[PDB]
Order: C-alpha cells, then sequence, then structure tokens
RNA sequence: UUUUUGUUUGCUAAUGUAAAAGAGAAAUUAUAUAUGUACCGGUACAUAAAUAAUCCUAUCAC
RNA sequence: UUACCGAUACCAAGCCAUAAAAAGAAGAAAAAAUUUUUUUUUAGAAUCUUUUUAUGAGUAGAAAAUCGUGGGGU
RNA sequence: AUUUUAAAAUUAUUUGAAUUUUUCUUCUUAUAAUUUAAGUUGUUUCUAUACAGUACUUUCUUAACCCACUCGUCUUGAAAC
C-alpha cells in the first residue's frame, strides 16, 4: 500500500444557511459514517484541511490546500460545521474534505 | 446474541489488538491461497 | 454517499419519498444510478394514479406544444422528472445534480455486474399498511402509452436465469473458501488462532 | 498605424485615406481577407470582384441575403462587394509596390493588420413624408493595412518538502 | 512552584518577557507582567511506555513507542530505529495518538524499565533545537539538487547535539530491540503503519 | 470583509460606487447618495449596493497610517521636508506630483539623510 | 504500443478536471415470510431473519 | 415529547460615530549589543487630549461638520 | 509618570483564637514573593538567510453559492399594463 489515510473522509456542503440566507462564515461538513450529535461531539476540535489542485504551479506544486478547525456539530444527523482560515469557494460545494485526528 | 457479543468485543478492542486479528488474517490467506493453489 | 457511483434497485420502492432520496445525495455529491425503474410503486390507487397522470398531460402548453410540459411516459423517465422536480434544476449547481442522475428501466450494462443497493426508508413493504391500494409505475405507464413493457418484462426474466447461474458459481466458490478456512484454521499458530476465534472470525 | 511591430524591416504598410465604400461591405471584406499571404488575398479579391467566391458577411448580417458561396467559410450569409472589392485591391497592390521598394518578398508576406475605422460622413440629403429634409449621409473609410514576411525559488525547507516527496514516490 | 485555587493545583514554569511593547505616551516597556506560566499538564493516557502514533510528521503514521515527558511539554518518542525506523524524535501530545498498549506490560520487556527510564532522563530539550549557526550553514548551500541534499545531510550529521541525540537513539535501540524482536507479533505492530479503512468509524474506537 | 494586517484593521477594502454607475455611462462611480422614492439603496433592498455610513471608519488609532504604519506628508520641497526631523518613525515623505526631476532626486537624498521614507521614490527614476 | 522529459506575427513545446486516497462488494424474491436442494406450481429437508451492526482487501520493505 | 435549524431582534467582545459623563495647564521606560553605545518613543493642540457608558431606522423637513469648482486679499 | 495601586486569591513561613477536627479548615499578627488580581503571553516553525517568483499585497476577470425588478417622479400605493 501506497500511503497512509489517517484521517475521516467529508463532504464539504453548503454554507450555513437559512432558507435563501447564505452566512459564507461557516461550511457545513458531513463526516463519513457519523449521523448522530453524540458522534459528532467527538470530531468537534479536529482539524479539517480542504485541498484542492489547479492548473497554475504555486509554491512551487498543483495542489494547494485550506485549512479550519470544526467548530460545532449541527443539528440531530451528524453533520458539523466547520470555519476555515479563508472562507471556501462555493465552487468546493460538493468536494471531498479531509477530517485529521490531530486535536 | 453470538454477532452481538463479537460487535462488541470489536467496539471495545484496543488498536493492537486490532493489529493482532489483522496479522492472523493474513496468515490465515497466506495458508488458504497455499492451499487453493494446491487445489488448482 | 461517500462511493464512486450508487446503483440503486428501483424494485419494491415509494416512488416520491425514493426521488426525494435521491435528490439529496445528487445535491451532495453522489453519482445514482436509478435502475429496474419499472416496478416503482406510487401509493395512490392504479385508477387515481392513472387519472392524476392524464391530468398532468392534459396540462400543456396553449399557443405551442412543441415546447412546455413535456409528458414523458417511460417510467425511468417519470422517475427522472420526479428527481428534477425535487431540485434546484433552473441553477447549476442543480443542473450538475440532475446530470449526475442516470436512469434505466430494467438492467442494461454495467449495472447487472454492479451491486444493487436499497433505499429502507423508502421501500413500499415498510411505508404502507397492507390494506392501502399501491399502483406498479410499469403498468401505469403502459395505460398512459409506452408500449415496451412486455419486452422489458421478458428481457428482466432473461436477466434472472443469468443472475441465478451466477449465483449458484458464487455460492460454491463461498463453500470452497469456507472449506479451505475450516482445513487451514488447525494449520496457523494457537494463539493466533484462538485470537480469530475471539474477533468472530 | 495601430499595430505593435518591433521590427519594421520585415514589414511593408498602406494606407487608404477616406474611400468612398461603405464601412460595413469593406469591414467584411477586410475580415475574410485576414491572416493572410498577400497573394492570396489578392487572389481572392479579384474572385469577388468577378463573382466567383463570396466574402462573408458576419458581424453587419442583418438583410443580406443567402449566397451558395457562403457554404465556404462554414457560414449561410455572404456577398460580392465589388467597389470596396476594387478599393481593397487597390491598396492591396499599393502595398506590394511598396514591399518591393524596399526588399521584402511578395510571397512570404502576410497581412498582419487590416484595419477599417469608418471616417466622416459626406452630407447629403434626402426629402420625405410632409415635407421633411433628412441626412442621406455617406459611410467613407479608412484602411490600415501592415503586411509583414512570415517564415525560480528554492527555500530550503520547500526543497526538504520536495525532496520528502520524491521518496515517498519512490 | 504552584498555585492551589478552587483545589486544581496548577504548577508553575518560570516564563521570560521577550515581546517589547510601546508605552501610551513615553518609552516602551515589556508585555508580559506575569512571570510564571502554568505548566501544560499533558492528558490521562500519555504515560512513559505507551506505544503511539504519529499523525502529521514524515514518519506520517509510524507506530512508535513514548520516551520521555521533557518539561517543556511536548515529549520524546522513539521508534527503534534499528525495529521502526523513527529517529529520536520530539513531538507534541496532540500529533500522537497513543494506544492503551503498554510495553512494559508484557512480561519479557517489563525487566528492562528502569535503564529505558534512565535512557529519557538522560536525553534533554536543548539537544533538539537546531542552534542558528547550522541553519545558516545549511542555507549556505542554496546558493546542483541531490548534491545540496546530501550537502544538507552531511551538514545534519556533523551538529554535536545531533550527534549525541543519534548515539543515544542507538543505545535506546541496543538495550530494547532483541526483546522486541523475541515478541514476533508485537515487533510486526511496531514496524507497520496504522491506516483508517472503511469499517473504522473513528468515534466508536477505543484505542 | 475585513482586511487585518497588522494591528490595522481595515472594515471595508471595497470602494462605495454610486448605485447604477455600472448602468448608464452617464453615472460615475463616485459615490453620490440616493434620493426620493423608491430608490431600493435607500431603502437598503438585500442585493444592493451598500450605503457608506459612520459604523465603517477605523479605529481613531490608526486611521491615516498607511501599511507601512506612518501618516503619509507630501512635500513639495526642502524646507517642508524639515518638520520631519524629529519624526521619521512616524510620517512617510511623499514628493509632490509636480516636482521637476533633479528636485525630486534632491528631496530623496534629503530623506535618506533623515532616515525618511519616501513612499513614491521612483518616479521618474 | 511501450519508454523518456515535460505542460513551473496572435500563437507555432504543452493543463485540465463538480470531485482518488480501499471512492472494495452482481442472486432473486416476499413483506401476514423468502431462498435454495431433491423429487412430482405440489411435497419433504435445510438455510437468511440488528440481512453492509457484514464480508472482502491492506502494512509481511531489503 | 424532545432535539434541532432559524433574524439587521438578544447576549458577549471589538471598532466607528453621536450624546452625555468622569478628568486634565512635567516625567525616563524597555530592548538589543558590548560598564558604555545603538534602537524607538520621552504626550499636554481646551470644539483639544485621555478614559467611561449608553445609544445608532428614516421620506417631507431642519441643523451641523466637512468636500470640491471660478476669482480676491494674505 | 501611583487607583496595572489598595485590597482579593495563592505559595512558604509567624501569633492568637474558633467547632464546621478538616494535607483547599477558617479568620488574624507580621514578612517575602507570585496570579486565580491587574482585558494574552510564551515556545517552535515558517515567510527566509528574499528584493519579487508561481509565494505575499492589491487591482482587474470570470466563475461559483445566496440574494438582487428601471431609475427619477406624482401618489394611500410604482417593478408596473
Ligand atoms: O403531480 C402529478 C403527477 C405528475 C406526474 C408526472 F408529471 F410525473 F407525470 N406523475 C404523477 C404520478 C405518476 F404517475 F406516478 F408519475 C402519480 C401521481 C401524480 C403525478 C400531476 C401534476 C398535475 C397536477 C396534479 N397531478
Ligand atoms: O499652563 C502652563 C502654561 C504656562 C504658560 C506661561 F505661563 F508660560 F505663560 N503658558 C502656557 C501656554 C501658553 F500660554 F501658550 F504659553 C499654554 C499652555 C500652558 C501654559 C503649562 C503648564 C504645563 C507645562 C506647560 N505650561
Ligand atoms: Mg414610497
Ligand atoms: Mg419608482
Ligand atoms: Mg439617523
Ligand atoms: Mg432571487
Ligand atoms: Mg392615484
Amino acid at each position: 500500500l501506497q500511503a497512509v489515510r489517517l484521517y475521516e473522509k467529508g463532504v464539504i456542503l453548503g454554507y450555513k444557511r437559512s432558507q435563501r440566507n447564505q452566512d459564507p462564515n461557516f461550511t457545513l461538513i458531513s463526516i463519513k459514517n457519523v449521523n448522530t450529535k453524540k458522534h459528532a461531539q467527538f470530531y468537534v476540535g479536529k482539524r479539517v484541511a480542504y485541498v484542492y489542485r489547479t492548473t497554475k504551479h504555486h509554491d512551487g506544486v498543483k495542489i494547494k490546500c485550506i485549512w479550519g478547525k470544526v467548530c460545532r456539530t449541527h443539528g440531530n444527523s451528524g453533520v458539523i460545521r466547520a470555519k476555515f482560515k479563508t472562507h471556501i469557494p462555493p465552487k468546493a460545494f460538493g468536494d471531498r474534505v479531509r477530517i485529521l485526528m490531530y486535536p | 446474541g453470538k454477532k452481538m457479543i463479537i460487535k462488541k468485543k470489536r467496539d471495545e478492542a484496543t488498536d493492537f489488538e486490532r493489529f493482532q486479528v489483522y496479522f492472523a488474517k493474513r496468515e490465515l490467506k497466506k495458508k488458504m491461497t497455499t492451499i487453493k493453489n494446491k487445489k488448482n | 454517499m461517500y462511493k464512486k457511483e450508487y446503483v440503486i434497485d428501483c424494485k419494491g420502492h415509494l416512488l416520491g419519498r425514493l426521488a426525494s432520496l435521491i435528490a439529496k445525495e445528487l445535491l451532495n455529491g453522489q453519482r445514482i444510478v436509478a435502475v429496474r425503474c419499472e416496478d416503482i410503486n406510487i401509493s395512490g390507487s392504479l385508477y387515481r394514479n392513472k387519472l392524476k397522470y392524464q391530468e398532468f398531460l392534459r396540462l400543456r402548453t396553449n399557443t405551442n406544444p412543441k415546447k412546455g410540459p413535456l409528458h414523458l411516459r417511460e417510467p425511468s423517465k417519470i422517475l427522472w422528472r420526479c428527481v428534477r422536480g425535487m431540485l434546484p434544476h433552473k441553477t447549476y449547481k442543480g443542473q450538475l445534480a440532475l446530470k449526475k442522475l442516470k436512469v434505466c428501466v430494467g438492467m442494461p450494462y454495467p449495472y447487472d455486474k454492479k451491486k444493487k443497493y436499497v433505499l429502507p426508508s423508502a421501500l413500499r413493504a415498510f411505508r404502507l399498511k397492507k390494506h392501502r391500494r399501491y399502483c406498479r409505475l410499469g403498468t401505469l405507464s403502459s395505460r398512459v402509452g409506452w408500449n415496451y413493457d412486455t419486452l422489458v418484462k421478458k428481457n428482466e426474466v432473461l436477466r434472472k436465469q443469468v443472475s441465478k447461474a451466477y449465483y449458484k458459481k458464487k455460492v460454491n466458490n463461498l463453500n470452497e473458501k469456507k472449506e479451505i478456512k475450516t482445513e487451514a484454521l488447525n494449520l496457523i499458530n494457537p494463539e493466533q488462532r484462538q485470537v480469530l476465534e475471539n474477533f468472530g472470525y | 498605424y495601430a499595430k505593435k511591430i518591433r521590427n519594421l524591416g520585415k514589414c511593408a504598410k498602406g494606407a487608404g485615406v477616406d474611400l468612398r465604400v461603405h464601412f460595413k461591405n469593406t469591414y467584411e471584406a477586410a475580415r475574410a481577407i485576414r491572416r493572410m499571404k498577400l497573394l492570396e488575398a489578392k487572389k481572392y479579391l479579384n474572385d469577388v470582384i468577378e463573382k466567383k467566391r463570396c466574402v462573408p458577411f458576419r458581424k453587419y448580417n442583418g438583410g443580406v441575403g443567402r449566397t451558395n458561396q457562403a457554404k465556404e467559410f462554414n457560414h449561410t450569409q455572404g456577398r460580392w462587394p465589388a467597389k470596396s472589392c476594387k478599393f481593397l485591391l487597390n491598396i492591396l497592390d499599393n502595398v506590394q509596390a511598396n514591399a518591393e521598394s524596399r526588399n521584402l518578398d511578395v510571397s512570404k508576406l502576410r497581412l498582419i493588420h487590416v484595419m477599417v475605422n469608418k471616417a466622416r460622413p459626406g452630407r447629403r440629403r434626402t426629402y420625405k413624408a410632409h415635407g421633411r429634409i433628412n441626412p442621406f449621409m455617406s459611410s467613407p473609410c479608412h484602411i490600415q493595412i501592415i503586411a509583414r514576411e512570415i517564415n525560480i525559488s528554492n527555500q530550503n525547507r520547500l526543497k526538504n518538502k520536495s525532496v520528502k516527496k520524491q521518496q515517498t514516490v519512490q | 512552584k504552584h498555585y492551589n485555587v478552587k483545589g486544581k493545583k496548577k504548577v508553575l514554569v518560570p516564563v521570560n518577557a521577550k515581546k517589547t511593547i510601546n508605552k501610551k505616551y513615553f518609552g516602551r516597556k515589556v508585555a508580559s507582567k506575569k512571570k510564571y506560566v502554568v505548566q501544560r499538564k499533558l492528558r490521562k493516557s500519555i504515560e512513559v511506555g505507551k506505544v503511539a502514533i504519529i499523525l502529521t510528521g514524515k514518519h506520517m503514521g509510524k507506530r512508535c513507542i513514548i520516551t520521555k515527558i521533557l518539561n517543556s511539554g511536548l515529549l520524546a518518542v522513539v521508534g527503534p530505529y534499528e525495529i521502526n525506523g523513527v529517529p529520536l524524535k520530539r513531538v507534541d501530545s496532540r500529533y500522537l495518538v497513543v494506544t492503551s498498549t503498554n510495553i512494559f506490560n508484557f512480561e519479557n520487556i517489563a525487566k528492562l524499565k528502569d535503564d529505558f527510564l534512565n535512557y529519557a532522563q538522560d536525553i534533554d530539550d536543548d539537544s533538539f533545537i537546531k542552534t542558528l549557526e547550522i541553519k545558516k550553514k545549511q542555507k549556505k548551500l542554496l546558493k546542483f539538487m541531490n548534491n545540496v541534499i546530501d550537502k544538507i545531510k552531511e551538514i545534519r550529521k556533523e551538529d554535536p547535539k545531533v550527534q549525541k541525540l543519534e548515539g543515544i537513539q542507538k543505545d535506546i535501540g541496543s538495550l530494547l530491540k532483541p526483546e522486541i524482536l523475541k515478541n514476533k507479533v508485537f515487533a510486526h505492530y511496531l514496524k507497520s503503519k496504522f491506516t483508517l479503512r472503511n469499517d473504522m468509524v473513528l468515534h466508536k474506537m477505543k484505542f | 470583509a475585513v482586511k487585518k494586517v497588522g494591528k490595522i484593521i481595515k472594515k471595508r477594502t471595497k470602494k462605495f460606487t454610486r448605485f447604477q454607475s455600472n448602468r448608464f455611462m452617464r453615472v460615475k462611480p463616485a459615490w453620490r447618495k440616493p434620493r426620493g422614492i423608491d430608490c431600493r439603496v435607500r431603502r437598503r433592498y438585500k442585493g444592493t449596493n451598500l450605503m457608506p455610513s459612520i459604523g465603517y471608519g477605523s479605529n481613531k488609532k490608526t486611521k491615516f497610517l498607511l501599511p507601512n504604519n506612518k501618516y503619509k506628508y507630501v512635500v513639495k520641497n526642502v524646507k517642508e521636508m524639515e518638520p520631519l526631523i524629529m519624526n521619521h518613525t512616524k510620517y512617510c515623505v511623499q514628493i509632490a506630483h509636480n516636482v521637476s526631476s533633479k528636485k525630486r532626486k534632491q528631496i530623496i537624498e534629503r530623506a535618506k539623510q533623515m532616515n525618511v521614507s519616501v513612499i513614491n521614490a521612483k518616479a521618474r527614476l
């Protein structure tokens, strides 16, 4: 096996939202097999990284990453809210995110 | 009941124990593979 | 919904609920193949359903029916339409989600060899009381002109035989594996064996 | 001229000040010409004058018919703007002459810049309706043509990271 | 030194004021008015001979045994180099998931504990932080490719503190290795990398 | 959004452009406050241009500090340069747009002597 | 098809991904029962019955 | 019956303005260097400075503070 | 440039009491220190041994999620057919 996971998989969903009001300050994350509030709480302090690819190289690379902290659980069904260093692009709304094991 | 207990055991296991189990499985696979080869 | 592509076996499901289930997943970011769409059930009585369909058909655009409500009468098509209804398809994300969905009548080329999933919170057996009238979608489609129902059924039947054949082989393989395991459990190491036994395997 | 050239030694220019031809037709012709060997362009112009090949009216396409020769440019509309074409041909000829006067081979010259700007309208009067005088102006043009002869950071930490990545890959 | 407020008993560690801040209407003064900062106090699972998984390093996922509570809060870790490949590595408590398994709980290795402790004690805090000179030297190589890397490695080796650390690691390996090898399964475990799979839920894990 | 750099907080980096300045050429971006009934901007409907307001203002303490943390001072002449001999860490010189090249050079030289930063030293360089 | 390096005059070397980290999993069918198996839809015997709460597949470098 | 989501409303914190309120006509601090140099400041502008608290919708309208244009004396 | 003081609290001492007999028992006589007082500081990286680069700033550019109806106007009321 080449490469080791060490993170839980996730899907970076919408922003924190009304019915028709945005709130880009928080993102909503679905974490693989976590379906309840209680389970969600386990991940609360863990660090989240949205890694993404680009055409132009930057710090000599095609992959860059934005970091976040995972702030609180979100309503009954294991979803969590995550707050990031800089707000996530909505291009990301169906994308994968990584929830690391540290803190 | 048995399956429940197995599940419980799995839940309660230490990382090392999981690793041990994995090792055992691997060993079995090796042996199993050999047996299969022999059969063939 | 973290899989590459979920194949959903649409037999024995309850239409609208199924559609709803699909839609959310699609939105999230999941490739869904709704397969075997002839056997999706609707919670109303068959006649009622038919009437509803007729009514829907009647609402066409008055000036030029080339545009307006396209009354797609294939069961798969109907399902797709339903899914779309439950989506923000007028945006870009919604459109993408819609595209991601694929609907099939019966079972085609690759989706016979892929694992078929079931949505338990949408099943007819779990959502309807058995004294209420339900309606098979294929039948409904046939009633409102689909024609290719019998053919589809035949195809399904044919596929079933193949599946059975494959299943037998699979069973045999499983048995063989079990036998091998039984043989080899004595050939490992005592402590290891014990450990294995303890952890169910 | 409008173009950024750098070396004018491999270029030959030609201009038309105030041409008595319609701006739109001429523009279309110019467009048709653009990015072509000079001789080929000339040939094309000649053909259009003799109504053999059409110029495709793609920009100013309001009311222009529907010719058979337009299929050549993947378009449906096209015309044979005679006077305009003639004017353009004249300018091309001038350009060629200029090139000759220097030391450019006419076979390897490509039109790199075919600009048509609209000059000031020549005012005339038309008479309408219930004693109404209206402008019957022309749409004159300037034509500008240019032919041309055609043949970090290291960072130690970053470096280390890169090395690590390479190792992992291996 | 310690303070016992509300029944916590927090334990104080002497700190130095480094940051200077501009005065309101005259000359600058030091930022810190406090002289003692409360000690880190690690979790009730971090011990002295437990095996832990490094989450973030280059040795990402490797299973390394804990060594010394290094006073600065962050602890020392070793995956006995000759077995796992993890050197004498300083690490924060957060970037390590400590397993419930302890080395000194096994019947074979429990007797060689005092020596291990002594070794740990011998390791110090200042032996890790690279002095500026070395860094400067390393930098100086930037102004072919692999050659540069080699040079850097050489420079690293040269460091006397580094050498000492290496020696210590070697000693530890010598002390520990054979016993580990003898417990074959354990050795294998030590060697292997911890990876999450499509069944390991993480939130229900009790490792 | 907010643009923290140092302790320097900027609340609103985006310029407030005039309503509809983006719709008719004749309307410049320069903020003008909309009057009259049915403005939408005046009424502050979700989705329109915002109205500049006093809440946006920067902390009294860091206000006219530039990214450098020095108040910009315009300089036309050596005499003017001189008031900032006792202030090189707090005001930074900008040489007037209309200064001739020799004079500019002289000013730059003076600045270097004073240890005072020049924000536009490169004009006509 | 395989390999190598790259995609760090309008051009004439050339980059993009709504989604890789194991994106693992082919009976069928009933839901007040199904599935096999063996005979003649019927009979007899097994088998699933928190069914993915599972199973498979990982790390054994040289 | 819980749980949750959910406003520019509420709370906690910052900053901006307005209003009011406290109050105001002399002095070395630190760091870096190596006991002495260097680096920063070393404040006192009454519609001003420092701090405190509360408050902030707005057409017709009123007022204040600013900003800009053509010329004049300085 | 003396309310970042005074006290509180805490630590190690010292004198006297108390009924809540107690390694956080309280008051109090005295002394030092500290912070739970008296609104965040420290450690290690990184940028980086760089003069501008693909990093960093910022302008523009499209995307994308959510929202957003032509302004002025008279009018109880204008996005107004
Ligand atoms: O929403 C109803 C309806 C529509 C359609 C569809 F548009 F897909 F053909 N199918 C329906 C069905 C369907 F047949 F199961 F699809 C059942 C009941 C109502 C339906 C119609 C729509 C017009 C007004 C109410 N009856
Ligand atoms: O009020 C004193 C004062 C005195 C005198 C003086 F007596 F010289 F005229 N003049 C002052 C002035 C002055 F009048 F402008 F000179 C202003 C402010 C304070 C003054 C202050 C006291 C603080 C130190 C400065 N002078
Ligand atoms: Mg109104
Ligand atoms: Mg209006
Ligand atoms: Mg107001
Ligand atoms: Mg809208
Ligand atoms: Mg009216």
